[PDB]
C-alpha cells in the first residue's frame, strides 16, 4: 500500500486518511537536475565546466479519487483543490521512504473525469531546494522508538554517530549527499558552552571560526547560519567573521583556548 | 616662461605624434590578476607579442562563472568622459570669470587712489 503525508502548519495528515475516496496509486521522483556552468571559448572543443549545481525538479504522484455520487464527487475535488494548494511551501514524504522529506510547492494538475464517480489524478509537487532532506536532525537519537530513521540514508554501519562533543578534538559524520554550507542557505546550528577564548578548527575543510571574547561555562556561544550568538545576542562584531562547513564523511574538529568543552551540532542530512 | 628649452620641452609634452590606442581583453582562466602586474601577450592572428601592463579591470565574483574584462593603454572614447571633461572646463571658465570680476573691480579700486595722488600733485604744483 502507497500513501503520501504532508506537514502543514506542524500538523501531518495523510492523504488517504484525509480524503477517503483519494487513493495514492504510485510515487515517482524526478532524476536530479544536475547543471554545470559551461563557459564557451570561440575556436576551442568542447566547454568549460564551472561549478556544478543542481536545479529544482518534480515529485509525481498518481492516485484516483472514487466518490459515492457527483455532488460528493465535486465537493470531493473542491476538498482536495482547497486542501493541496496553500499559500506557502510545505513538507511531504511518502510510506515507500519514510525517512526522506521535500519541502514543496504544488503545481496545477486537473482532475481527468473517467465516469459519472471516478477521476484520475497526477498530483506533481516542484521542489525547488534543488534537494531532499531527512525529517530528523543530528539532534534526534539513532534508536528504533524514534521512528525516524530508514535504510538508506548513508548511515554508517561501522561506528558510532554522536553529535555532542566533551573534548577538545573529535570527529563529527555529515552524512548528507552534499557539503553543508551555510552560505548555500542550509541550516546548520551550533551550541558550546565553555570557559576560555574559543577557537573551532575544522581541519578537514581547513575553516576556523575565531571567538575574541572570554567566555564562561553559564553563556552559551550559538552559530545558527551565518550568525554568531551568546545569549541571543549578536557579536559578529567581535568575530573573525569565518564560517564552518561540514565536508562529506568524517569533518575532524579541533577547539583551543578553552576548557571542559561542551559543543552540539544540529543540522538536517542533505540528499538527492 | 622666457627661455627656450623650456618652451621646447613644453612644446614635445603638447602633441602626440602615435595613434592612440586602447586594447580590451576578455579574459577566463584559473589565474588571478591584479592591479599591478604586467602580463605577456601573445595573439597571433593580431600580430601580438608585447608586455601588456594592466590599467583597467572589471572582475566578477568568483562564484559568478562570468568572464573579467582587463584593460590597457587607456580607455575607449566613451560619452561620459567628455561629459564630465565638459563639465570641469566648464567649472574652471566659472572660476576664472568669478576670480576676473574681482580683479576688474579691484583696478577700478585701484584707479581712484592715484586719482587721488593725481589731485593731490595737481593742487601742490599750483
Amino acid at each position: 500500500m502507497s500513501d503520501l503525508f504532508l506537514e502543514l502548519n506542524g500538523k501531518v495528515h495523510s492523504l488517504s486518511e484525509t480524503f477517503p475516496g483519494l487513493s495514492v496509486q504510485e510515487v515517482s521522483r524526478q532524476s536530479p537536475q544536475l547543471s554545470m556552468e559551461t563557459a564557451e571559448i570561440a575556436g576551442t572543443d568542447g566547454v568549460i565546466p564551472g561549478m556544478t549545481q543542481f536545479k529544482p525538479f518534480i515529485f509525481s504522484a498518481k492516485c484516483n479519487l472514487q466518490a459515492l455520487d457527483i455532488p460528493d464527487y465535486h465537493l470531493a475535488v473542491r476538498e482536495i483543490y482547497e486542501f493541496l494548494f496553500q499559500r506557502d511551501s510545505y513538507y511531504i514524504w511518502s510510506d515507500q521512504m519514510p525517512g526522506i522529506r521535500y519541502e514543496v510547492h504544488p503545481k496545477p494538475v486537473d482532475f481527468s473525469r473517467e465516469s459519472d464517480r471516478v477521476g484520475l489524478l497526477t498530483i506533481e509537487f516542484d521542489v525547488f531546494k534543488g534537494y531532499a532532506e531527512s525529517r530528523g536532525t543530528s539532534l534526534d537519537p539513532m534508536t528504533f522508538e524514534v521512528d525516524l530513521w530508514q535504510m538508506g540514508m548513508n548511515l554508517s554501519n561501522r561506528d558510532d554517530l554522536f553529535y555532542v562533543f566533551r573534548e577538545n578534538t573529535f570527529r563529527v559524520y555529515n552524512a548528507g549527499s552534499d557539503r553543508v554550507n551555510p552560505l548555500m542557505r542550509h541550516e546548520l546550528d551550533i551550541a558550546m558552552t565553555a570557559n576560555g577564548t574559543p577557537t573551532i578548527h575544522n581541519l578537514t575543510t581547513g575553516e576556523s571560526f575565531e571567538y575574541r571574547k572570554e567566555l564562561q561555562k553559564t553563556d552559551v556561544l550559538l552559530l545558527n547560519n551565518i550568525y554568531p550568538l551568546v545569549n541571543n545576542r549578536r557579536v559578529g562584531k567581535d568575530t573573525n567573521h569565518g564560517i564552518i562547513t561540514l565536508e562529506k564523511g568524517w569533518n575532524d574538529f579541533e577547539i583551543k583556548g578553552v576548557t571542559d568543552v561542551t559543543i552540539a551540532f544540529n543540522f538536517p542530512f542533505i540528499y538527492r | 616662461i622666457t627661455n627656450n628649452d623650456d618652451l621646447l620641452i613644453f612644446a614635445k609634452k603638447q602633441i602626440l605624434d602615435v595613434p592612440e590606442t586602447a586594447l580590451t581583453i576578455a579574459y577566463k582562466g584559473k589565474e588571478p590578476v591584479s592591479e599591478r602586474d604586467v602580463w605577456y601577450f601573445i595573439h597571433e592572428p593580431m600580430g601580438f607579442e608585447t608586455e601588456v601592463k594592466v590599467t583597467k579591470i572589471k572582475s566578477s565574483h568568483p562564484w559568478s562563472k562570468k568572464f573579467q574584462e582587463i584593460g590597457f593603454s587607456n580607455s575607449r572614447r566613451d560619452m561620459v568622459r567628455i561629459q564630465t571633461q565638459i563639465a570641469n572646463q566648464v567649472k574652471k571658465a566659472s572660476v576664472d570669470t568669478n576670480k576676473i570680476n574681482s580683479f576688474s573691480s579691484i583696478a577700478m579700486n585701484a584707479y581712484d587712489s592715484r586719482i587721488l595722488t593725481e589731485v593731490v600733485g595737481v593742487v601742490d604744483g599750483d
